[PDB]
């Protein structure tokens, strides 16, 4: 036949085909799960990125305000002694750092909502994975219940009709 | 140079959303692999699997009929009433 | 990014604006009703 | 203690936060009701088998 | 650094700042509730 070439052809392929049926796909289900442990420690470390970051531009907005104050500092006394054109000049170099202090400042506020949604979904998705893995077993056992209450019943086929105890029906009538 | 830094700054900011994405892709593709025509599908296929073996029982073992459900609740009634008759007349 | 979360909208629906309500609607109770309980048990 | 004093906001706070914890409860409460009709009427077949 | 710490906030989730209430309004009676008794006791 036609099929019975392809299958001696590649035996390998075709069995490994058949090692996935009979690997149940419980069995591949198990291996499933094991991919996901390896991702969920990716968006674990994935999210601690992000973390990272944002903080980091938090320092940077101290720093500036804090160039800003120092600039600040000058200008608490600046002012003094009625010699105001200092001041202005400090005051004018203080808000060319003003300037990234409220675009830095805004940007730590959004990025805030991003962090908190993400692990939102983390929490979230946690639970569902270990749901999950609950019912795994609670249905595998279900399974091999099942099979353990299959294989019972259909050896009691064996017993009654055409079968041992139909036999031990054949052996009265011999 | 302000440039050059604030560029770099949101290179691993959006490379970390990139990393969260497909490392948030990759689970609810996942999660495609369970619920519908995937293992909680299969774990749906198991459950049909149960359903068939089950029946064979049925056929291969007849079950108690409705009557033999009351037969033996009807019969029961004085299974245990008239059992009890007997005992509320013994050790009255 | 935008074309991937889409396959969560169709593969896992999202709350609906009625979901949104209910959720809210049942939580005034859930907060007001609980807090009833309270309110009278811990009076 | 957290209603006491009269400072009924913290107290709402927290309340919020335990309907929470109390869906799983509900969820997983019925859950384990249904699943004891399971085991007992599996091991019935046993011992009658 | 910063990125190491960060673990730990996920890894052990950190007071929050209900917790922070908490702990000061419930210390709130701990040290007065507390020092009730005291003012109460030993007056």
């Amino acid at each position: 036949m036609e099929l019975f070439n392809r299958v001696g052809r590649v035996l390998k392929s075709q069995l490994t085909h058949w090692q996935q049926q009979q690997e149940a796909p419980e069995d591949l289900l198990e291996r499933l799960l094991g991919e996901m442990e390896l991702e969920l420690i990716e968006l674990r470390r994935a999210l601690a990125q992000t973390i990272a970051t944002f903080k980091s531009t938090e320092r940077q907005r101290d720093a500036q305000q804090l160039i800003a104050q120092r600039w600040y500092e000058k200008a608490q006394a600046a002012l003094d002694r009625g010699n105001e054109q200092l001041a202005r000049e400090a005051l004018g170099q203080r808000q060319s750092y003003q300037s990234h202090t409220e675009a830095l400042g805004k940007s730590l506020g959004e990025q805030r909502a991003l962090v908190e949604q993400v692990r939102g979904q983390l929490q979230k998705l946690e639970r569902k994975y270990l749901e999950l893995k609950s019912q795994k077993n609670l249905y595998l056992a279900r399974l091999k219940s099942a099979i353990a209450a299959q294989k019972i019943e259909e050896i009691a086929g064996n017993l009654d009709n055409a079968s041992a105890s139909s036999l031990f029906e054949r052996i009265e009538t011999k | 140079e302000r440039k050059y830094l604030e560029l770099k700054s949101q290179k691993n900011l959006y490379l970390a959303r990139l990393k969260s994405a497909i490392a948030a892709q990759k689970i609810e593709e996942i999660a495609g692999n369970l619920d519908n025509a995937s293992a909680s599908s299969l774990f749906e296929r198991i459950e049909t699997k149960i359903l068939e073996l089950e029946a064979e029982r049925e056929l291969l073992n007849p079950p108690p009929s409705p009557l033999d459900k009351k037969f033996e609740q009807w019969e029961e009634q004085q299974a245990v009433e008239a059992t009890l008759a007997a005992m509320k007349a013994r050790r009255s």
